[PDB]
Formats: C-alpha cells, structure tokens, sequence
C-alpha cells in the first residue's frame, strides 16, 4: 500500500560525458541522508562527510553509514536522478558495478564498507554542480573483514619503515598483504603507495589498546579475588604471557590508573562496534552473465 | 502447479519400445587408454625423483559442462577410454571371438535362484565348479576372475565422486560384485526395473572424454550390457597383413594363422567397413 | 603369494625377473621366441 | 498411508478381455506387487463384518 | 530510412486431446485430486482348470487378487511479471498516450498468461509420454516372454538359461531393423514381419477392451499408437499408405464429481467410491446376479460412452487387420528447445585382446600370405578400425 | 477450456501486491476512503455475525517469505527427511555452474566426529542415513585443517527450514525458506514449521520458579564449538532457545560449555598456537513467538520437536569465548 | 492491520498530588510485564526489580530491561492509566520529558537506560495504591555507553578499597554529572567484570609486535593530540616485549584473532533496545522513530 | 474403536455436559479424550 520513491532534482543540466558513467552503474547502492522523496544533491553520496579538502576518514564514515538510509538507482534521466528506497527486510535487486571488481556468489552476506581505494575507482565527479558523489565499497562480509585486516597491517609497517629502514622488508611486506585469497581466488589490490590516510585512525587506536591492554588486565585480575570467583578465570592465568604478570603497579598512581582504565574501555566499545555493525544485506540469487543479484536489506 | 495422477489398468505389459534407426555414432571407437594417474591421485612411489620420471613418460568443470583442457579440439568425436586387464599369454583366442565377460568367468546371475546371494556368489568366484560357459577350464585368466585378483582389486571400487568431475570406467561394471547381485531376483522384477531406473554410473554424452554422469538430469540412455552381462568383440588383428585378408575375401579368410589371428566383430550394430574403396559388410 | 603361520594370513613376495612367472603362464616356446625378439632389436652377432 | 489390498466382498464387474495368460508364473516371479492367492477352501466371498 | 515490417510469431497451441496419443490413454477430469490419498483398482481372477483322468492329483479351484495404485505427478511453471506492469494497471483517464501505455500492459500480462497455460499443456504430453516410456520394456526381452510355449512348465533353472540365450540372439540379429532394410534384397517385407511381431507381443488384454472409445470412418476399430521421430515417420509412411488419416474421438474429458452420497462417506469416513449409484444398484437394488459382459458393459464405460465424438486429424496405417495411428512429437519438443525422449542413446561395451601367444603345433589356413609365418616373430600390438574407417594400432 | 483459463484470471489478479496509494487531488477527499487496513477497531453488535464482520476479516497484513532454490547431490541430502529440518550452506569454491552443498544437523553430526554419549539418540539415526562418515568428507578434504585454524564457522551461512524436496536418483532439488513462514506445498493453506531433534536443542529458560517477564519474542540461536577429542580436532553444534536478549545469553552459553573449556586449555600450557585460541561462534536463526509449545514427535525412534509460527531471520557468526 | 493499546485498570482513585506529576510526563517510555490490554499496576513500574528496601543493582536492572516490552503513555485518567505499545518494527511518536535534559536533533541515535542520576527525581511513589512506579531514562548512545563505561570502572575500584571524583563522575562536552551509588549490590555487576577478565588477558597474549613498535616510535617525540594519555613517557612493559624481530606473516594470523575478539566485546557492552530517530522536532519536543529490539 | 476429528454433523443435546470436566478429564474419568485449545478448536479438513 505504501509508496516509496526518491527523486532528486538538480540546478544545472548534466554533460554528455557524465551521463554514460551513471548509465554504466544503473543499479547500485547509495547511502542517502534523508528519508523523504524530494531532496538536494549534497547528501546522496559520501561528499557530505568525506571530501578532498577535509582529511580522509575511516571511522567517521563508518559512524555515518549505520546512521544513514540506503537507496538503489533505477533510471538516470537528465537532470532528475531516480533512486528507489530501501526498506527494512525488503526484497529487491542489485547490479554489481564496483571498481575493483570482486566476484559475488549467492548465499553470501553483502556488507557495505567505505571506500579506501583509489579515487577514480570510487567516485564519479559531477562537473555541472561541482559536487562529488561517492559510491561505497560493497564487498562480501568475509572479504570485508579480511580486505580490511591486511591493509591495516600494511599501514602499520609502512609507519615503521618511514621511522627506521632496517626493521621492515618491502618484499616481505608486499607479497603477504597485497595478495588476498578468498573462495579459492586471489585478488591483487591496488596498493596506492605512490606518495592509505583513511586507516590512520584505526592504526592509532589498535596500538593504544595494544600497550594498555596487558597493563590493564593485570590490575583487573588481581582486584577480583573472591570465594565467588568465576571458575573459568582460574584457567586463563595460563594464557597470559609471563612478562605481562611482572608489572610493578607501584609506578602508576591511583589518579593515573583511573584515567587509564577509563581510556581502556572507552576505546574498546568505540572500536568493537565499528568492526561489527553497519548496513549489511543478504543475497539469495545471483547470475554472473547478467551481473544481477537479488538481495534483501537487514538493518542493524 | 498442476496435479496429474496416472494408473495402469492392464495386467501385462501394454507398451513396447524398440531401436529402429541409428542416427550417428557419437563416441569415437578409437584407441585412447585410461590413465590411472588421473583416477587415483593419492598413490605414489617413495622416491620423488623416480615418481616424477614415470609421470614424464605418461603424463575440471566449466559452466556446468566438464571439459579437459589438454586437448584443444577433436576430429573423430567423443574420445573413448580403454582399460587394461593383465592376462596370461596362454589364454585361448577362442574365448575372444564369442561375446562374453572380460574376466575369465561368466557372470550371468539371472539363471540363479531368486534371493540366493550365496548361490549367486558361488557362480562368480568358486573354482570347484567349471564355468557356466565352458566345462573344460575353470577360468580363462586367474588374474581377473580370482577372488582377491588384480581385476577384483582395481575395479571393484564403488564410485566415490570427488568435487573434480571424475572419470568413467568400462571395466568397473563387469567386476563390481554389488551391482551384479542387483540382478539376482526374478525375471519380471528385472523387466519392470529395466526402463524405470538408470543404472549405476554410466558415461556422459557430448563431452570431450567419457565422464561418469554425476548429474543425472534428462540423460536418456539405456544399456543392455548390465542385464545380459556380455561384452561384444571388435576387429582385432595382430598384424597389418591379416586385416587385408579380411577385406579381400570374407568367406575364405583364415581366422588363426601361425603367430597371428583375427577376430571378426559380433555386435548388435553392423557397420560398413570401407578401407580403400573395397567395402566389406 | 603364500600362507604364513602364527591365525595364519596371506603374505607376499615379488617375482623379480620375468622368468619367475611360472611356465604354465609363460611357456618356454614363448620365452625363447621372446629371446629372439631381443636378438633382432639390438642386432647382436652370435 | 500406503494403499493396501482388502478381501471384502465387493460387487466385481465383468471384463470382455481374458486375464489368465501367464498368471501362474507371474505369482512365482513377481510381475506386480500386492497380490494374494486363494486356494479352494478359501476362495469365496468373506462374511461381511463392520 | 524507415521500417518495412515488424513480424512476430503466434504460438501453435496443441492440447493433449487433439493428438493421437490419447488412443493409448483414458482421460477423466477429476475436480479435487488435491484431496485424494490413494487410488485403487481391484482385480479378482478366477482360473479354470482342465479335469483329466490320468495319474494326476487334480487341482482345486484357484483364485487370484491383484491390487493397483495411482502414481502422483506434479508439473511446475513460471511467470515473471514486471514491476511497472502491475503498477500502471490501475490509473487511467489520463492523456490518450496513457491509454495506449495501459492497453500495451494488459497485452503483456495476457501473453504471460498464455505462456503459463502452454507450458502446462506441453507438460501433459510430456508426463504422459514419460509414463509410457517407463513401462515399455524392449522387444528382445518381451518377444521371448510373450510366447507361452517357452514357459508352459514354469521358469525353472534350465528355462531361464534358455531365455538368456534368446535375449542375446534376438539382440544381435534383429536390432536396428529399419537400418537393415536397405541391405536386404527382400526389404519391405522384412520390416513388416518385424513390426507386426512388435504388435503381437503387446498384451492387448485391457479392462476397457469392450469400450468403443476410438473409431475410424465406417466404424472400424483403432488399436494402438506407434510413436516415432520425424526421420522414422518419413520411412514408415512411405512404406505403407496412410489409408484414411482421420479418426473419431471424444471432444472433452470425462467428469467425476464427488457430489451426492459420495460426499457423505467422504466426510464421515476417509473413503469415497467411484460411481456410488451404479455400485449401489448392484448390491441392494438387485442382488444375486452373476456378472455377464453383455449386460455389465455400461458400468465399465462410466462416462466414456456418450461423449461427443469429433473428427480428429491423424495418420492411420494398416498392419495385419489392426489399424494403427502413427505420431511424431518433435514439433512440441523442438520449439521449446528440449531434447525429444524418442531420440535416444544406447551404450555398448567392446571387448578386445592384445599380445597373445599361440600354442606349440602352429598352423595356417590362408592361401595368400608370404611373410610373417616365421616362429621367431612376436606380435606386440593389435589393429582397430575407427568410426571413420581409419585403422589404428 | 477457457473456464480453466478463467480460473487463472481470478487467482492471479486477486493475488498481487497491494498498489501504491496514489489519488489525484482533483478528485477530492476520496483518498481517506481508500484507507481500510489502518482501521483497527471494528463495531460489534448485540449478535454479530460473519455477515457483519466479513469486512473486518478481509484486511490482512502482507506477509511473504523468500525461497531459496538449491540443487544438491543425492548422496549428501538423504532422500528421506522430516520436511522441516534446518539447513546450512557450506561453501568453499565455485567449481561448477550450479551444484550446491547443504548440511542438515544430522549430516553435520557425522562430519564432526563427536562421541556417542554426548548426543546419544541421533547417533543411531545419523548412522543409518549415512555411511561411516567418509561418504561426505570426500567433498571437503580440509576437515582436518579447517578445524585447526578455525575457518569452518565462516563458511556456513544458515538458510532456514525445508519447504519441498523433489528427489531424483543422482540429484535432489531442495527448496528452503528465508525471511519467514514458508508456505507448505502438498498440503494447501498450511505452514511449514521448523523441526529440531530433541537431542541437539538445549533449552535455556528453565526455573522452579524459586519471576521473568513475558514478551512477544523468543529467539533460537545456533552454536558451533571447536574442540579436540582423542587428540583429533572435532566440532560440536548445539542449539539454544531463550528470549533473554543477547547480553545475557553469551554469559548463559559460557556456563553451559564450562567443562569443555576446562579440558581444552589445560593442553595449551605446553604449546600455544594462536590459531587454536578461537573457540566458538553464535548465530541467530530467527524468532519464535511467545508461548508456542514445541510439540514432541517421533520418527524412525527419533524424538523431534516442531516449532509452529517460526520465522527465519539469519545473522552472522560472532566469536564468543 | 494491527492494534497497540494497553489500558491499566486501577483499584483506587488517584490523588490530585500524584495525578499532577503523571500529567507532567505524558510522553514517556516505561516497560511493563505482559502483552495484554488489561493490566494491573504492579507490572507497570520498573520497581519490581528496583525497590527502596532491596539494594538495587543497575546492571541487573539493565539486564531486566532488554527482556521486557516497552510502552508509551497516552493519557492519565484519574482512574485508569492508558498506554500505547512499542513493537518491532514500528514507527512511533516519542517525546522526552526526561529530567536530566539533553538536546536531540533529526537523525540522532537513542537507547534506554535505568535511572542512574537521581532516583527520587525519576521515581514518583504512589501513596494511595502502595506500589511505586520507576521511570527509566532514554539516553543517546554516546552518553549511553559513557555511563556504562564509568559504572564498570566504579565496581573495579570499590573492591580495591576493601576517591569519588574520579570514579563517580561521567564526563561529557560541557557538563559533568554524578552517578547515584549509595546501596548497590555489586554481585551482578561483577560477573560482567569476571567476563572482562576473560577477554582482556587473551587480548594481551596475541598483541601484534609491530603495533607495539609503532608506539615506541611515536610517543617519544612525535606527540599527537590523542596520545596525551601516556604523558610522554613509554610504559616499562612495552620496551620488554619488542625485543623480537618483526615478521609480516606472524602478525597476519594475529590481527585476525585481534579482530574476531573485538566482535565479542559487543556482547558484554550491549545497551538495551535501540531507537533510530529519523525526525525530531525542536520546539515541540516530539520525535519519530522506529523501535528495534536487540 | 478409534477417536477421530473428522468434521461430523454433531447433534445438539438439551442436557449440559460441563459439570466437572476440568478435573475429571485430568484425573482420567474416561479414557480416550483429546483437548483442543484456541485455533485448534475447529472442524479442520476433509481428505479421502
């Protein structure tokens, strides 16, 4: 009974060159900041948050996508784009036009991720309005939890080689990170090491955890001694390394240790969810020659 | 959805099918042998240098239809596989002109008593009893018809169907004991199941090699070699010379010469043999 | 193959040479005709 | 629930065709499932009970 | 530049009852087959015996009872309607371009609905033919089983062995019989004695043998249908003339409705008759009446007497005294790009030696061979002839 | 014969998605008259009849599942199933066009290799549907190695209950149900409920009381536990049933598998492999409404529960420990 | 379609005192026990688990809150309370009268929490019927976490005492606040802390060495705005672990298990149900939002 | 003698049958009963 359609108007007409690129992706998934049918251009991409003049971000995009409404292109007419609204648990169709091309299968779980690769792969610049629309990086969930991980390791050792040359080998680093194995297939990703500023915020966070966690878990074990101690915590004393358990906690005072334990957990829940929960959707049918996947959206 | 119920009101058989006209022969009747390197990948010699040596002296799916990529194109059609059953050099040639089993013993279980597996196993294996074909010898080759023999070692494997396409074996039907004991029953239960059930692991159709059909949808074939349990001889000639005697004169041809022989084919289809421009039917 | 005592069981060795194949299964008129085939290939002189 | 044979005294109808050819053998080697022979003392209409 | 013509197809609608395949079946329309659990047809075969006064022990009265059951079948189909097609089915009284936008959308949904019916009408002719192909054993098995002279004594161990030798001897000689007609000088009489032997082997003993269902012109009796491909139908129609090429048959199915007193026993108990009213008039209205085929025929042909007879275009043929209709179903299979089941593949196994010895008193029979005969030679290969008559080693 | 095609004119046009509510403004306030299903309080009389409330029964909500069409070898999917089993889709590599691998919970009992007494009932039943267990492990040669690093739970995507199985000799066609209540094929107007064996399911809300709130929701969870038995890796799959919310059940599961955790991590005081640290995972298989009684059944015996009004809402695998 | 309304019968006429506070909070979210139209007042309060004479435990109260169905008030008649219901997944008007006031906007995020600032402000007692009614609090998730961050830290440093400015103050941009702890049962709030002891020391075992070497290169000279926690001095532990050499394929297997255990910490830091506001009015204080359980 | 839920045309009686059914059927006054709750209390379907 309900009507859903999202029709965006423009101020100026499109060029003849920019029309052929959106005709190439006439099926896609765009995030879109508003739920109403009539709307201006400045929301339907990722140019509302991520831009060239601003510093590139990962986390503020991932905060934004789970807060945002998704939509699917239907027909590109100058100058009025016609998106279709995505509902909770609604069945619809996706064509997979994304650079670089990852192969989809049916019975896989699509996870919308932000784009962290090159500009010409991700965005299509609209010269008529001077505004950049950005297509997100639709990648299956097991790749998206693995294409993130090796590039986040490659970002760390790129920070070590720039500080000291002798610790990291480039041949050892490239061959083990830029080649990603999934579903029996291999994908050599574009490195873009020509100058990965997207992943600097995560590489700051996981390291600040990695020092405070072994200092943190020593104090949290010794403070919980009871006769009602949970009996699985006696087992995990064999898991912690022996060098961890030799910390003199007389060195850090109480007005320092309250500041650490609050910094300890506040990074954890802000980092746990941004790996976990975004707009993530299922696929139950797929055909490679038509490049069309029947999907349904699970909002979480 | 449309629901239809069907019933058969006559007692006896009220419909009869028959082969009439051969359209074309699909499978090339050539010479290509089966390679056990490709059927049994696991087993290998201890020395890697000697096992890589023998592989130098001998040697997957694609959009649902399996293809072998070692051959770029084929000119004579679907390429037939051949087994090799080791045979003593003294086995008589008179076994080979008449249709029979590739093992030395006849294996027709239809004659035996219904629902008697021990009497039916006794026909296949026990050598206190001379053949149902021959009363003179017990077995033509004791390398194949004997109980733990190499025929029964290689080809009594029930098919296991890897994720790889897997390959068809002509000898597997004649040696597999459990697929022969399916025909131990009475006649009219075997006639009722002759057309209704597609039997155990036949070959594919319109492929490069003979693959075992792992996806039985709309493959129509029927094969009389399981029920009647015989295998039909073809043209054999131990020299080039005696194949010229079969096509110069068919009547006064000599079947056995001093060292060499010839087997005239006895098959349900009779092809036109034409070598040169002399034609012998 | 042969029977080995102890239940007994069937245990094996290997006919190394060709001539260890017994004579009902590889007779002597074959085996010296097979030797004349060796003689004609290598083109040896007697 | 499979369909089963029952020997209740139905009012049987008369067919023009004969049925008798190869019946004695087809009991021994089964042409058809679910049959029951009835010899002389027991080939009759059973007493109806309900 | 301009268009010259825009041409489409009209799908050739062929239903089950127009084809001659329905001579091999009996068609009853049945309203609620979704409600049925099981079918049942119940035979009672009373067997007479000869009384003779040798040293026999005389046989008492025998009796057989045979149970048959239905076989359920399901057919699926598919229709994909467009999004905007269903959307603009409703709004109208717009501009005259929106009338012809509308009227071209009802043409889409009706042509999508003809496709749902055609794909179901082809499914009858498919699934009825798949019923026939499962209960059709070949000639070489059924010819030797169709004669009682081989099994008067019973199938002992020596009779079964004597029939297996006859399945083999009939499979080597008489197979591919229409391909053997060219090379035989006799020819057109060999096929006719082959194909009339296929006719005599089929059990003609049907329950409905007295029912009148199909007739020719002048009231002759159609008996059976032989079905070929197109390439075989060109052969058999040239060898024997298509003498009449029009038969009579019913225009519609026979109805069976569970109305009346059938409905009370169907709801109260879990069972239901067929023709309760005629089944009641045998028991309680007129008991103790022995069955007699002259007066019992109206209860067999339930409905199939007096269905409206119509002219059916066919192609009949004379075989013996029995008229046989000839079909070919490739037009219903090649237009849908599914392979025909009468086109069919047969696998053979080819047994073959290489590398033997020949024993000590060596011999010869050939007059003309000058070479090989020395005893020192040993053959290590055998020569085979291909499909294309190229010899290989 | 057009009477048979007139039935398709009724049943197709009567069974369509409800159209978008679009009324032109020149017609007036007629669009208020087109709003019928939002009206929820119907008038009752002194003696109401169906002729009074046929309009109240006409408005029904728009419920529809999404089916999954699977084409399976007939050796993995046993030819006889109780038609409501739960399914999983193992996926390793796209080798051919359409040949798919499906795992019933009795089929994944055989690939596991867990001992007899820990699931004493289905070991008899899953031993007769299958061989020794190597009739299925020939498809996955990596079952010794998928259990070591712990990649097996990342290769199962839970699908939902069966609806229909068309079985042939070599290939079985399997139609499952996602998103909700699957419509039954052979019995018309019926609804396929989800059947679990009584052995695998571990109920989670159970009290003397010795008081917990009622609600609308209770969610079935799947679990899949990496362990080692006889110095060989093996998995263990158990089910859970609780409407307590995800913050409690992860603590409720750890109290269930306490002894299993204790026996394993004794072994890694001596050798520490980082691949061995991952222990288990938990999926959400979809909600059951409140106060539905799981009806016990018996098949051959095999006691099998059944959940009416089950709707399937699949989630990911989250690694608990 | 579907109906949602809960009218609460009540056995005594309310006073004008307690009717005035209920009339002030006419738009409010409170859970209730059973899913029926007619309902006693002893299911409406959150005070079945949070009473005066029983020591409340705010984790177990919050653990209680994800079980229940939630309801919104419509009217306060002098006899019967009338409430509407929240079901998945339904759009509904919501209005905040919640006394520790924060400001919302369109496209904000929300969550439901137990009263953690002033219980006497957030609970009105019913003297006529004898059963008091406890209102929960709705909080945006940034402060929704940050209160649960501080309450777990507080039970850590109350057990070591066997002072307050570091443990009972929740920090936020512009304001500081006080948590309400006088009589708290720590036993349910420590089983959560028992499971944090489980995850956190396993995270200390699989620490990537290149990431610790990144901090030994960073915090000594490269000073950043968000690394002021370490105050310019390296910890003594981090210098001890990076004695080994770095190798890439070691940390790849480590960072995947680092990744997968951070999936698990969602289960221990869960809020209750969530509320995705798509539109919020500013001067009217109403909103529109769709309820999502779990 | 078997119980069955087939949709019979049940006949109506003057006399009540409701006095002590809750604790007579639960304590087994009479064998072979079946209780039907809610949506199960219906004359279901016919299938022959």
């Amino acid at each position: 009974a309900l009507d859903k359609s999202i029709v965006v108007n423009l101020t100026s007409r499109l060029f003849a060159d920019e029309l052929a690129a959106l005709q190439s992706k006439i099926g896609s998934v765009l995030p879109l900041g508003d739920c109403h049918r009539l709307q201006n251009i400045q929301a339907l991409g990722l140019g509302c948050v991520c831009s060239r003049e601003t510093s590139p971000d990962y986390i503020q995009i991932m905060q934004y996508l789970s807060k945002c409404t998704l939509a699917v292109l239907e027909e590109v007419r100058p100058d009025s784009l016609r998106l279709t609204r995505m509902d909770p648990s609604d069945n619809l169709q996706i064509k997979n036009v994304y650079a670089p091309f990852f192969q989809w299968d049916s019975n896989t779980q699509l996870a919308v991720l932000p784009p962290l690769f090159s500009r010409k792969d991700s965005t299509i610049v609209l010269e008529s309005n001077g505004f950049d629309i950005v297509f997100p990086m639709v990648v299956p969930q097991q790749l998206g939890h693995a294409i993130l991980q090796q590039l986040l390791v490659y970002h760390i050792y790129s920070k070590i080689s720039a500080g000291a040359p002798g610790d990291v080998n480039m041949a050892e680093l490239d061959l083990y990170t830029t080649n990603v194995s999934f579903m029996g297939r291999t994908y050599r990703l574009d490195v873009d090491n020509t100058d990965l500023r997207v992943l600097d915020d995560l590489s700051m966070y996981l390291c600040i955890l990695s020092a405070l966690v072994p200092r943190g878990c020593l104090r949290l074990l010794t403070a919980l001694v009871r006769h009602d101690r949970h009996p699985l915590t006696e087992v995990f004393e064999g898991v912690v390394p022996d060098e961890v358990t030799r910390i003199d906690l007389d060195q850090l005072s109480v007005p320092d240790d309250i500041t650490r334990m609050r910094v300890m957990f506040s990074y954890l829940q802000s980092l746990s969810s941004i790996f976990n929960l975004g707009p993530r959707l299922h696929v139950y049918a797929y055909s490679a020659e038509t490049l069309a996947a029947s999907c349904w959206y699970s909002p979480r | 959805t449309h629901e239809i119920a069907s019933l058969h009101t006559a007692l006896g058989y009220s419909s009869v099918i028959a082969p009439a006209h051969v359209a074309a022969i699909t499978t090339d009747m050539g010479v290509h042998c089966q390679d056990l390197f490709m059927i049994f990948p696991g087993d290998a010699y201890q020395d890697r240098q000697l096992h890589d040596y023998i592989k130098m002296k001998a040697g997957g799916y694609a959009a649902g239809v399996p293809r072998c990529e070692n051959l770029p194109g084929l000119s004579h059609g679907q390429l037939a596989t051949c087994e090799i059953i080791p045979t003593p050099v003294t086995s008589d040639v008179a076994y080979f002109q008449t249709p029979s089993n590739p093992r030395g013993r006849a294996a027709c279980v239809v004659s035996c008593d219904a629902y008697s597996n021990e009497s039916a196993e006794r026909l296949l294996y026990d050598h206190s009893i001379p053949d149902p074909a021959y009363e003179c010898r017990s077995t033509n080759n004791p390398w194949a018809s004997q109980r733990g023999s190499l025929g029964d070692v290689l080809y009594n494997i029930t098919f296991r169907q890897t994720a790889l396409p897997g390959m068809y074996s002509p000898c597997r039907q004649f040696f597999h004991k459990e697929d022969i004991m399916r025909y131990n029953r009475g006649l009219y239960t075997l006639v009722n199941e002759y057309s209704a059930r597609l039997a155990g692991a036949p070959a594919t159709s319109t492929t490069d090699l003979q693959y075992v059909v792992v996806n039985g949808t709309d493959v129509f074939l029927d094969q009389p070699c399981h029920m009647l349990q015989e295998a039909y001889p073809t043209l054999a000639a131990s020299h080039r010379v005696m194949l010229d005697e079969y096509m110069s004169n068919k009547q006064t041809h000599a079947p056995v010469h001093m060292g060499q022989y010839l087997i005239e084919e006895v098959a349900p289809m009779k092809r036109l043999l034409k070598l040169g421009n002399k034609v012998v039917y | 193959f042969f029977v080995h005592p102890c239940r007994g069981s069937y245990r094996a060795t290997h006919r190394t040479m060709v001539g260890n194949i017994p004579q009902p299964l590889a007779p002597r008129e074959f085996q010296e005709s097979r030797g004349a085939q060796f003689d004609a290939v290598t083109n040896m002189t007697h | 629930m499979e369909a089963t044979l029952e020997q209740r005294p139905f009012p049987y109808l008369a067919t023009e065709a004969n049925l008798l050819t190869q019946i004695k053998e087809s009991a021994a080697d089964g042409l058809f499932k679910s049959f029951q022979l009835l010899l002389g003392k027991d080939a009759r209409e059973g007493s109806v009970r309900f | 530049e301009a268009l010259l013509g825009v041409y489409t197809n009209v799908v050739e609608f062929v239903k089950f009852l127009e084809t001659a395949l329905a001579a091999a079946c009996v068609n009853t329309e049945f309203k609620d087959l979704r409600r049925m659990i099981d079918g049942k047809i119940q035979f009672k075969i009373s067997m007479p015996t000869i009384a003779h006064g040798d040293g026999r022990r005389p046989n008492k009265q025998r009796q057989y009872i045979v149970m048959k059951a239905c076989n359920k079948h399901h057919i699926g189909a598919e229709i994909e309607l467009a999004a905007a097609d269903i959307e603009l089915l409703f709004a109208e009284k717009e501009t005259p371009l929106d009338f012809t936008e509308y009227a071209g959308a009802i043409k889409t949904i009706t042509s999508a609905l003809q496709f749902g019916m055609d794909a179901l009408e082809r499914g009858l002719v498919d699934t009825v033919l798949a019923v026939k192909l499962r209960h059709a054993p070949p000639v070489f098995i059924l010819k030797t089983l169709g004669d009682p002279v081989y099994s008067e004594r019973g199938l002992k161990k020596a009779v079964k062995s004597d029939m297996v030798s006859m399945f083999k001897a009939h499979l080597i000689e008489h197979s591919f019989f229409l391909d053997k007609a060219e090379l035989m000088t006799r020819g057109k009489q060999y096929v006719l004695t082959m194909l009339s032997d296929m006719l005599a082997a089929v059990c003609e003993d049907t329950v409905f043998k007295g029912v009148s269902t199909y007739t020719t012109a002048s009231g002759q009796q159609v008996a059976g249908v032989l079905e070929t491909t197109d390439s075989v139908m060109r052969r058999l129609m040239n060898l024997l003339g298509q003498v009449e090429s029009a038969m009579s048959g019913p225009a519609a199915y026979a109805s069976y409705v569970v109305r009346g007193a059938n409905l009370v026993t169907a709801v109260s108990y879990g069972r239901a008759m067929r023709n309760f009213e005629q089944f009641m008039a045998r028991i309680v209205d007129h008991p103790n009446a022995l069955p007699s085929v002259e007066g019992d025929k109206a209860a067999l042909a339930d409905g199939h007497d007096e269905i409206q007879r119509t002219r059916i275009a066919a192609s009949l043929v004379k075989i013996g005294d029995k008229f046989v209709a000839i079909e070919s179903l490739q037009r219903m299979y090649n237009e849908t790009q599914f392979p025909c089941p009468l086109n069919r593949r047969i696998q053979y196994t080819y047994f073959f030696p290489v590398g033997l010895h020949l024993p000590v008193p060596r011999y010869s029979t050939s007059v003309s061979v000058r070479g090989v005969e020395s005893p020192a030679i040993q053959s290590t290969e055998t020569w085979v002839v291909n499909k294309n008559n190229v010899p290989l080693c | 014969q057009a009477e048979n095609a007139a039935r398709l004119g009724r049943q197709v046009l009567g069974l369509l998605p409800p159209p978008t509510h679009r009324v032109s403004l020149t017609r007036g306030p007629e669009f208020a008259r087109g709003v019928r299903d939002l009206l929820s309080k119907y008038a009752a009389s002194t003696r109401p009849t169906v002729g009074s409330l046929h309009e109240a029964l006409r408005q029904a909500p728009f419920r529809q599942p999404t089916y999954g069409d699977f084409l399976v070898y007939s050796q993995t999917f046993s030819p006889q199933e109780p038609l409501g089993t739960f399914l999983f889709s193992f996926k390793q590599e796209d080798n051919g066009s359409s040949m798919d691998m499906l795992l019933t919970p009795t089929s994944l009992f055989m690939l596991s290799g867990m001992e007899a007494a820990k699931a004493p009932q289905t070991h008899k039943v899953a031993g007769v549907w299958y061989g020794s267990g190597s009739g299925l492990a020939d498809f996955i040669p990596n079952l010794s190695e998928l259990m070591d690093t712990g990649e097996f739970h990342t290769l199962l995507t839970p699908v939902g209950p069966m609806v229909q199985s068309v079985h042939s000799t070599f290939v079985t066609k399997v139609t499952s149900a996602m998103k909700g209540v699957g419509l039954a094929r052979d019995e018309p107007r019926a609804h396929v409920g989800l059947t679990l064996p009584c052995d695998m399911l571990v109920d989670l809300d159970e009290s003397c009381p010795m008081r917990e709130p009622a609600g609308l929701n209770v969610t079935i969870y799947a679990s899949l536990v990496y362990l080692r038995v006889n110095q060989r890796p093996s998995m263990a799959l158990t089910f859970f049933q609780s409407g307590k919310g995800f913050a409690e059940v992860v603590a409720m599961i750890k109290d269930h598998f306490t002894d299993v955790i204790r026996t394993k991590y004794i072994q890694l005081r001596h050798e520490l492999y980082i691949n061995r640290l991952v222990f288990g995972a938990v999926c959400t298989l979809g909600t059951v409404p409140f106060d539905s009684h799981p009806v016990h059944q018996s098949l051959n015996s095999l006691p099998v529960l059944v959940f009416a009004n089950f709707e399937a809402a699949c989630g990911p695998w989250t690694v608990f420990l």
